[PDB]
């Protein structure tokens, strides 16, 4: 009746989780609802001006009635009921882009955040200062450890040394370090395990 | 035999392909959820022994019961009493001799067929475990009747001075199985000289019944045994099919796997569906872009609101065509029949319009009436297709008025008066008064008297016959491509395999995306259509001052709100938008000015 | 202090975290005993492969076993420090409330190392600069500090403190302090009867009935 | 920051804690092992047992210059005494090697051509035990009291599979018992 | 492909064996209905009358194929053979097994279009090398079902060109130019073309006591008249006393040196070259005089 | 907990009424609401408005169809039952009811329910008209993450 649109907001917030977390690991975040959150920002605007009238009459009119006392509560209680939703949708928004701050936290062309969600690069580019902050705040954490332990993925445990790997959808010469592998089209590889983790998460080598 | 049995409990607990160990790993998985059934897949069985197959494929009934008892014992073992007997389901794919082998060698031999089931019956009961008492000495036995040669496999004995038939059937400790007597009809394309088709009879078991609605293609495997009923000359008998497994095609009650919607979710994320279906629906139709958009929204539909009072809103659309011959108004209609889940093709003459809805008759048992037939009782959810709305002059109009706009018929005949439900969707294509001169005279005289049928339909196309001397040669280039050379079998496999959608994938597709998402139009979009409508009635009444009469009323206005609900079922978005709704009126505004011309 | 002994303790002190409801003291002292070792054995195989390069103007075994081993041990601490970050993120408002006013526990060196409290104070800052300027422009003057006064108490803690965890009992048999009939085990609930463990039987319990007995590693997870 | 499998373990690393336990081998070949948990030897004498850790021995079978010996309970003439102490006792299961199910799966992939008749006999004597254990667990959890269960001989695999629901399905009923008063 | 499929289907390529005798389209369905028709073949358990019931029926073939010894002299059927099994899942021999690998290499997917065509055959090659282990099973059957229709497809124009009667015996060889019938698209890849010739060398495998020369075909599907022309080998009817190898590659060096106006040897095998349309007609004019056998 | 699931579960309703008369109306003119008037109340205000007085403002009117009409229906056979069309969330609504009211009678009757309902969901986890899936509606978070446990554990155990 009062905070009704927040129930509509948190309902469509639920679909953002079930699209991502049930299907796969690709995010494809939908949209920021500036049109929706402007309405509750419009309603809280009128509500704060509603109490300062009664904050003014309380010394001049009814003289702080107990009947008038709980009238401040209904104007109080509607705020945090609104304030609960309008950050809960804000957290579940930003606690899913941290995936992109971890799965592609720097493997190849890291600062290129382009060719990815450019239509929602008015959403996320306006919050890129947080994204960039996480980015830069993960770079020093790759070096804050006094010994270089990798943090860019490799979460599945290893099995053995030798793995048959194919390749497709790729060209050009890559892998300047650990020996150049001469990556040409549709070529089998049969290599040591420990050199391919920075390309599988890159998505250049295809199949195990 | 017992020896034979020793050769099946020792076989369906260690048969495997390479380390999957499957038949224990689904029998356990079928004893948790109560189903009590197997799928042997006989062509996969052959890995043991050709002999043990050949003791099966040459002799019947004995083999089915021995196998069933062995499976029951293994099931009993996988536990440590409430334990029922099981049932078998066999399946193979050799080839289907359609309805031709009748008596020669195919009596009690395994056989595989293909037909269209048309007529279900009510359920029944036969027994499978009994407890029998005698009159004279209060003897007590128990006799199980599993498989059949129908009844009279073995009768009640005489043993326990003592008078004969001393035994009775109590009802206190028994179990029961149900039969069907559903009737199979031949698929009407593969007996061609000049003849009418024939029909057979078939029964089945409970844990594979009620899996069919009439109007579908099915494949079916079973036995060809013979019963004898004494309600014709020589001592004759009759044929029937005991059936085993209906491993048919899809249902055409929404249970299926997850990978069927995985690609569908991977396709619906691509926002190119609306423009690509207009090519991919009808691969042998030269364009006709405005009409082609209307067919995909007819097959999907809107919704059904049972809003908190008595009344309701008829949430569906019903298109109508008319135009000159030779302009695809007819051959397009066979194309919508296969793509629909349920489709009926009664497209001719109306077919004695009282017989379109329901029929009664004297019934031979008990000399009674009930309700049997109808062309609208079987077409719920789907779409009917008819034609020739000129020379049905008798009673077509009086038979569709109650059938439409409320879909709540009730038969007032000699027996029942019941309001049976209907959710149908109609479609038709007719002729004007020989086409050309109607569009060169006063622009009425299309339906000769009544406008009241036209106000029940909403969406109306009017095709015409231009003389564009440029695109027609491409049409003459188009028909020689398909008609011989058959290169479109090779063109629409080298442009379809990455871009277009084949004809059978949509039948998989539409039944899923309708039965999941319940959509609703955008609430702030209501300012758009209200601002749209007020000039259309002004565009109407600017014409009636010219001594012109006829047809636009408000029912089409609550049809556009179903039209914008249609593509929301396509995109499966629970809310609508404004790029959504402006393309919908873009389809209807190309059929608003048709009333002017 | 043998390296086999200096590794099996690490594995035990990794699995116990992976279903814990709340944080444990980060044993930094044993880590520095092996933080040198992961650098050394990489340097040991660094030059000893180069001697095999210069012998060719035979053996393929002794290189391959060395290369896969130390990275496999490197894999364990790769997960072990990420789950700290995966736990310290949500608990941030609680732990600062444990760290703001003076109390029984301080966020010490044996509780957290250098970089994660460098992470924590910076990330909780930039979190606060998202809710402020983009959302809390119209925040009135009772909702300034993000912590619960009353009403809906969920901006405070993770009080999941009776989540159940499977336990394996691995008491070292030296009698020593023997109380019970089969072996020395004790329990005490908050309400119920004191029926208890015996030797190695797998049980299920709440957390503060077992939080005392995990400071001394006599019983595993 | 996985956020995918955090409360539990995937089945790709429960094998990782059991591969770091040793078994016995039959060596063949003649410093070589400075792995910091090594026990390197000199020229190694064949026909002699030695407790070596498993994961290097799996790698040692790739180059195929050794041979494994089966552990002491890996014949079908030995598990027959296990399947009778349980069929007379619906109370619990008695005697388990505690890591058995993950052990045989490694011992059949690439370790099939070593022992005398494992095929067509041993997998019959394993998959029965994969369910008789789990037939017992279905009677077990229906007897759920408050905060007290008794599991004695459970594998690492089944304890990774009862886990992710049995926690919160009694934690949720721990609210209504406790927060009632 | 018998133990995979239907002893029925021999119905097509038993007329190949009658093309190995004398006939392809005229009288065969009038002829074939005694020998390969011990029944009008029952399709009740037919999936196990070429799997299982042939215990008695193909052992009757074991006693037919010594009384079909004399019936037409047709003894290119008895062969020693070799087989493998699996333990289960039905036997698979090695005769039909090479047939699946050839067909699966085919399907399973200015002058700038060739790069997107030259990269197709290398890619679909890769989904066959993996098919030699039990780690994949369920695509080996895909080549089986793609075997017994492409042969029906390759025949569907071979019967057309044979009744077109456009095989012109000029002096030594026979020239056939498949200009455009239907279904032209399956002849870009060369591996179908040697099979098409392998069926076409057998239609002329009658007596032919003189003029035992193989043919040269011609086809086109794409721009600038690629025309992957090829030659064949003559074949002995199993009676090599004179091992004829080739005479064409000697002459192929000549015409790639003389005209030098869009002639290519870029395709790998020397038995296949390319030619332009206005140069394939003077191609033979230098060949009808240069007798290089 | 930033409450991703339960504040919408606290967006539900209660029928209740008053004991005094307040001019604070947002529900429409005639601002003093007359007392003892039945008013639909959301959870968030009404949970604490039945606390603040001695004698509080509102009157807790129990929706006793959640107290007598279904308490015997859930007593009968918890293998197929409407847990769903009466409450889109049965659970936390049963939790936050029992804090303010503290009745030990129905505190027993759901402790029998949940083990019996979960007795399906374990042994049912091995591998349609308008609303009628809803028998499986308030079980979604409960078992589906356990369903992915048994799925992948086979996939390592096989090839
Ligand atoms: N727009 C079109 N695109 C492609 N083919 C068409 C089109 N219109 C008609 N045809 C062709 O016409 C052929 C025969 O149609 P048919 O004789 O049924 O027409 P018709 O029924 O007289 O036309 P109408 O339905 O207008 O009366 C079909 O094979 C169909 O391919």
């Amino acid at each position: 009746m009062y905070g009704d649109l927040g129930n509509k907001l948190v309902l469509e917030a639920k679909r953002t989780k079930q699209l991502y977390a049930r299907s796969n690991q690709d995010v494809n975040l939908p949209m920021y609802h500036e049109d929706i959150i402007r309405n509750i920002l419009k309603e809280v605007s009128n509500l704060r001006k509603n109490t300062e009238y009664l904050k003014e009459q309380q010394q001049l009119g009814m003289l702080d009635d107990k009947v008038a006392k709980c009238q401040y509560f209904v104007t109080l209680l509607c705020m945090e009921r609104n304030k609960r939703c309008l950050l809960a949708y804000q957290r579940l928004r930003t606690d899913i882009l941290d995936s992109m701050a971890w799965n592609n936290n720097g493997l190849d062309l890291m600062s290129s955040i382009t060719f990815s969600q450019q239509d929602t690069n008015n959403l996320s580019h306006q919050e890129q200062e947080y994204l960039k902050e996480y980015c830069d705040l993960i770079t020093d954490l790759k070096s804050g450890d006094l010994v270089d332990i990798d943090l860019s993925g490799s979460l599945v445990p290893p099995s053995d040394v030798f793995i048959d790997v194919r390749v497709l959808k790729d060209a050009g010469e890559i892998q300047t370090e650990y020996g150049v592998f001469n990556l040409i089209k549709d070529s089998q590889f049969f290599v040591r395990q420990s050199d391919v983790e920075r390309l599988i998460q890159q998505g250049y080598l295809q199949k195990i | 035999n017992t020896e034979i049995i020793k050769s099946f409990k020792n076989f369906i607990l260690e048969f495997r392909l390479d380390s999957q160990f499957i038949y224990r790993d689904q029998l356990r998985n079928n004893i948790l959820v109560k189903n009590y059934s197997l799928t042997v897949n006989m062509e996969h069985l052959i890995g043991y022994n050709e002999d043990i197959y050949k003791k099966l494929s040459d002799e019947p009934s004995d083999i089915i019961p021995l196998f069933e008892t062995a499976i029951t014992q293994v099931a009993k073992r996988i536990s440590i009493n409430s334990l029922p007997t099981f049932q078998l389901i066999l399946n193979s794919n050799a080839n289907q001799i359609p309805l031709r082998d009748l008596d020669s060698e195919h009596v009690s031999k395994i056989v595989r067929l293909s037909g269209i089931i048309i007529s279900t019956s009510v359920l029944s009961s036969r027994a499978t475990y009994l407890s029998i008492m005698c009159r004279n000495c209060r003897h007590t036995t128990s006799i199980t009747i599993n498989n059949f040669n129908t009844g009279n496999t073995v009768s009640l004995p005489r043993s326990c001075n003592c008078g004969p038939d001393p035994y009775i059937i109590i009802h206190e400790s028994s179990k029961f199985i149900d039969q069907q007597f559903l009737k199979l009809q031949e698929i009407p394309e593969l007996v061609p000289v000049g003849e009418m088709p024939r029909n057979l009879t078939m029964t089945c078991d409970r844990y594979l019944t009620n899996k069919v609605i009439p109007g579908t293609r099915v494949t079916i495997v079973g036995i060809y045994s013979i019963y004898n009923s004494k309600n014709s000359g020589v001592a004759i008998r009759t044929p029937y099919i005991k059936i085993l497994g209906i491993q048919s095609d899809v249902e055409t009650v929404t249970m299926f796997t997850e990978e069927e919607e995985e690609e569908f979710l991977q396709l619906s994320r691509n926002p190119k569906l609306y423009e690509i279906l207009t090519n991919s629906i009808a691969p042998s139709i030269f364009g006709n872009e405005d009409i082609k958009k209307a067919i995909v929204c007819l097959l999907m539909g809107g919704s059904k609101k049972i809003l908190p009072d008595g009344m309701r809103l008829r949430g569906d659309i019903n298109v109508l065509l008319l135009g000159d011959p030779g302009t695809a108004k007819s051959q397009l209609l066979k194309f919508v029949e296969k793509v629909s889940p349920i489709a009926v093709y009664t497209s001719g003459k109306g077919s004695s319009a009282a017989g379109l809805t329901a029929s009664v008759q004297r019934d031979p048992m008990t000399r009674e009436f009930y309700l049997e037939g109808g062309a609208m009782v079987l077409a719920d959810g789907g779409v009917v297709c008819i034609d020739e709305f000129d020379k049905m002059r008798d009673e077509d109009r009086v038979a569709i008025h109650e059938a439409m706009e409320q879909q709540t018929i009730s038969i007032a005949k000699a027996g029942i008066t019941t309001v049976l439900n209907s959710r149908t969707s109609v479609l038709a294509a007719a002729n004007p008064i020989y086409g050309r001169y109607d569009d060169l005279k006063s622009p009425g005289d299309n339906i000769d008297f009544q406008t009241t049928i036209l106000s029940r339909f909403d969406m109306i196309f009017i095709v015409k016959d231009d003389h564009n001397e440029e695109r027609d040669i491409s049409i003459a280039n188009h028909v020689i491509n398909i008609h011989t050379g058959n290169a479109n079998a090779m063109q629409n496999q080298q442009e379809e395999n990455g871009s277009e959608i084949s004809i059978e994938k949509m039948k998989r597709y539409i039944t899923y995306c309708r039965l999941k998402c319940a959509p609703r139009l955008s609430p702030q979009a209501a300012e758009k259509l209200s601002s749209n409508f007020v000039t259309i009635r002004k565009q109407l009444l600017i014409n009636e001052l010219e001594s012109t009469e006829r047809p636009i009323t408000i029912r089409q206005l609550e049809a556009i709100i179903r039209i914008t609900e249609s593509l929301a079922k396509l995109e499966l978005s629970p809310i609508a938008q404004e790029r959504h709704v402006d393309e919908a009126i873009r389809l209807f505004q190309a059929s608003t000015m048709d009333a002017a011309s | 202090v043998s390296p086999q002994q200096d590794f099996s303790d690490l594995m035990k002190s990794w699995k116990n975290e992976r279903c814990s409801p709340e944080l444990l003291p980060y044993p930094h002292q044993l880590m520095k005993r092996l933080l040198n070792r992961i650098s050394m054995q990489s340097q040991l195989i660094e030059n000893i492969s180069m001697g095999f390069l210069d012998m060719q103007n035979e053996s393929k075994l002794p290189l391959l076993c060395m290369e896969t081993e130390l990275e496999r041990l490197k894999f364990v601490i790769r997960s072990y420090i990420r789950c700290r970050l995966s736990k310290i993120d949500k608990f941030s408002l609680y732990l600062r409330q444990l760290n703001e006013d003076e109390n029984s526990l301080i966020s010490l060196t044996d509780l957290l190392s250098k970089d994660e409290i460098k992470y924590h104070d910076t990330h909780s800052l930039i979190w606060l600069k998202l809710v402020n300027d983009s959302i809390l422009k119209y925040m009135p003057e009772e909702l300034q500090a993000i912590n619960d006064t009353e009403g809906s108490v969920n901006m405070i803690d993770e009080p999941d403190w009776n989540k159940f965890v499977f336990i394996h009992v691995n008491g070292p048999p030296d009698g020593e302090n023997e109380f019970g009939k089969p072996c020395y085990t004790v329990t005490i609930p908050d309400l119920k009867e004191e029926v208890e463990l015996t030797i190695g039987s797998i049980y299920v319990m709440r957390y503060e009935v077992i939080r005392d007995l995990l400071r001394d590693d006599k019983v595993a997870l | 920051l996985p956020a995918h499998l955090q409360q539990t373990f995937s089945p790709e690393e429960i094998q990782f804690i059991v591969e770091n336990e040793p078994i016995k081998i039959f060596p063949r070949i003649t410093w070589q092992l400075i792995t910091t948990d090594d026990k390197a030897l000199n020229n190694m004498v064949a026909m002699r047992s030695t407790e070596v850790v498993l994961w290097i021995a799996l790698l040692l079978k790739q180059q195929s210059k050794c041979s494994i010996v089966a552990p002491q309970w890996l014949t079908t003439k030995e598990l027959d005494r296990k399947i009778q102490y349980e069929k007379t006792h619906p109370d619990r299961f008695s005697e388990l090697p505690w890591n058995w199910l993950v052990l045989a799966r490694i011992l059949f992939n690439k370790a099939k051509d070593d022992f005398h008749d494992p095929i067509h006999e041993l997998r019959g004597k394993i998959q029965d035990l994969r369910e008789i254990r789990q037939i017992k667990v279905l009677k077990g959890l229906k007897y759920l009291n408050e905060s007290h269960l008794q599991l004695d001989n459970l594998s690492l695999l089944e304890i990774n599979e009862l886990r992710p629901f049995i926690t919160e399905i009694m934690d949720k009923l721990r609210e209504i018992h406790t927060a009632s008063l | 492909l018998l133990r995979h499929s239907s002893l029925y289907d021999s119905f097509y390529y038993s007329n190949y064996v009658n093309a190995k005798l004398s006939l392809w389209n005229e009288n065969g369905k009038k002829r074939l209905h005694k020998m390969f028709a011990r029944m009008g073949i029952p399709l009740s358990t037919a999936q196990e009358t070429w799997l299982y019931m042939d215990h008695s029926i193909k052992r009757e073939l074991g006693i037919i194929f010594d009384k079909n010894l004399d019936r037409y002299g047709l003894q290119d059927i008895i062969r020693d053979g070799f087989v493998r099994t699996l333990g289960y899942r039905g036997s698979i021999s090695a005769s039909e097994f090479v047939e699946a690998l050839t067909a699966l290499l085919e399907v399973g997917n200015s002058a700038q279009k060739l790069t997107n065509l030259r990269k197709r055959w290398v890619s679909n090659f890769w989904l066959s090398w993996d098919a030699l282990d039990d780690r994949k099973v369920e695509l080996l059957n895909r080549g089986i079902q793609l075997a017994q229709d492409l042969q029906r497809a390759i025949f569907n124009t071979g019967v057309a060109i044979l009744e077109k009667k456009l095989i012109k015996h000029l002096r030594i060889y026979r020239l056939c130019v498949l200009q455009d019938g239907p279904d032209l698209d399956l002849y870009r890849n060369p591996l179908t073309l040697l099979r098409l010739g392998n069926w076409l060398i057998e239609c002329c495998a009658e007596s032919e006591d003189k003029q035992l020369l193989p043919m040269v075909l011609a086809s086109i599907d794409e721009n600038t008249d690629t025309y992957l022309v090829a030659g064949l080998t003559p074949r002995y009817p199993r009676g090599t006393k004179k091992p004829i190898l080739n005479n064409f590659s000697m002459a192929f060096q000549q015409i790639t040196a003389e005209t030098d106006a869009k002639v290519r040897i870029d395709n790998f095998e020397s038995s296949i070259i390319e030619i332009r349309r206005e140069d394939l007609s003077p191609f033979l004019e230098k060949l009808t005089l240069s007798g290089l056998l | 907990y930033y409450d991703i699931d339960d504040v919408l579960a606290d967006g539900t309703e209660f029928p209740c009424k008053f004991q005094y008369d307040i001019p604070g109306l947002g529900y429409n003119p005639g601002r003093p609401i007359t007392k003892n008037t039945k008013l639909s109340l959301p959870l968030w205000l009404a949970r604490i408005l039945a606390i603040v007085g001695p004698v509080p403002f509102v009157e807790l009117l129990p929706p006793d169809m959640f107290s007598t009409k279904v308490m015997n229906a859930i007593k009968t056979d918890p293998v197929a039952l409407d847990l769903h069309s009466i409450n889109s969330h049965f659970f936390s609504l049963a939790i936050k009811w029992i804090m303010l009211f503290s009745e030990k009678e129905l505190a027993n009757v759901v402790s029998e329910l949940l083990l019996q309902r979960a007795q399906e969901l374990n042994h049912h986890a091995s591998s349609t008209s308008t609303f009628l899936l809803k028998l499986e509606e308030m079980e979604k978070e409960i078992y589906k993450k356990s369903h992915e446990s048994y799925k992948d554990t086979k996939r390592w155990m096989f090839k």
